[PDB]
């Protein structure tokens, strides 16, 4: 078996997209879930309107 | 703290009413929320900084419309009648100075 760089990548993008796989969707709903804000989230000061 | 400090700590409480924004500070006074927004520091920073001119504007109101009180026109006034009060008797004095003798007692006309 001849370990070129681009065979063994060749050889190795499987495992390497199923880890990818597992690494994203775990980002993705933990991470993203658990620290990311949606729609523009901000603080809102009100003032009324004096006389 | 048992002997001096009841004597100064009121001083230097009107020191800073003098100096420090009173409305301001007892805005701030008061931090929490009961069920409304807008109650936090930020937003009464914002209203209190917006509020000089309006509590200018209220008084200026109170002075036109409603009736007035002593210690309003007093405080309109004070300089007139505190720290200057004396300009009004060299005022007088002065309007006075013709047949007052003063020119014989070290003063000139
Ligand atoms: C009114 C005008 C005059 C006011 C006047 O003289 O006040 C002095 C003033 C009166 O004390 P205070 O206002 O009752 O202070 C109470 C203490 O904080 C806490 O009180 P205390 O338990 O320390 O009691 C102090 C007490 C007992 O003294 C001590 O326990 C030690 C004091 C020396 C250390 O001293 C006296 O009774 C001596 C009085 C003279 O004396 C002092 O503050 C003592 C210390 C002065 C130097 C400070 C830096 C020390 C280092
Ligand atoms: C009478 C003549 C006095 C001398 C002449 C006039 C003043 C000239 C400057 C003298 C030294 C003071 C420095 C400046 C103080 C100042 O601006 O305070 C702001 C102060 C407002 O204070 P604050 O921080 O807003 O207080 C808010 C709360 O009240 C705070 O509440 P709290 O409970 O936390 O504190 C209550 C109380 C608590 O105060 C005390 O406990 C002070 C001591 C009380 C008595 C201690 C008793 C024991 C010792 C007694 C003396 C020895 C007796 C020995 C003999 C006994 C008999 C045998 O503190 C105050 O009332 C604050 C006022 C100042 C206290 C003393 C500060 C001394 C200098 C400290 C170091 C400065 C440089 C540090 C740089 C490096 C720092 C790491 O404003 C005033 O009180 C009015 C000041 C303006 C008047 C005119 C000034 C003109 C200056 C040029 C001279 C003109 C000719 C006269």
């Amino acid at each position: 078996t001849f370990g070129e760089l681009q065979t063994a990548d060749d050889y190795l993008h499987v495992l390497q997209l199923r880890s990818q796989n597992k690494w994203v969707k775990n980002y993705w709903n933990r991470s993203l879930q658990e620290t990311g804000k949606t729609n523009k989230a901000h603080v809102i000061s009100p003032q009324e309107q004096l006389r | 703290a048992n002997f001096v400090i009841p004597y100064l700590k009121p001083v230097a409480d009107f020191w800073n009413s003098l100096c420090i924004d009173q409305h301001q500070d007892s805005l701030f006074q008061f931090k929490g929320q009961t069920g409304s927004l807008g109650t936090d520091w930020t937003s009464k920073y914002l209203r209190s900084e917006q509020d000089v001119y309006n509590h200018k504007y209220l008084q200026y109101h109170k002075r036109v419309h409603e009736a007035p009180e002593l210690t309003d026109v007093i405080s309109d006034n004070v300089y007139r009648l505190t720290l200057f009060a004396g300009v009004e008797r060299v005022l007088s004095v002065r309007q006075a100075q013709a047949i007052l003798k003063t020119q014989f007692a070290g003063a000139t006309e």
